[PDB]
């Protein structure tokens, strides 16, 4: 991560956040937790890298 | 729900437009408690001498 980026996708369905357009991680270290959350929403937290 | 840590606790600053002349001192420096002697910034918009 960084270098060649991540690409995270909530495809149509239930948005990760907002637009749900694929959110891309160029952050070098990163750790991902997103849950399916009742407002059809997948919340991942501020690119915590550790 | 991403959570954040910050700076301002470990970095803060305050700047004075001078009036009335006089004003040879500045009290409390920044509002409360203690300034720390070891690191000093006085700026005339030139950064005043050590």
């Amino acid at each position: 991560w960084n270098v060649n980026p991540v690409t995270l996708v909530a495809a149509s369905g239930d948005t990760i956040k907002g637009s749900a357009v694929p959110v891309e991680i160029n952050v070098r270290f990163s750790d991902l937790e997103l849950v399916y959350c009742a407002p059809g929403r997948w919340e991942y937290v501020k690119n915590k890298q550790i | 729900d991403k959570i954040t840590s910050s700076d301002i606790s470990n970095v803060a600053r305050k700047e004075f437009l001078v009036e009335v002349q006089g004003q040879t001192d500045f009290l409390d420096v920044f509002r409360g408690t203690s300034y720390n002697v070891n690191n000093i910034r006085v700026k005339h918009r030139g950064n005043e001498l050590y």
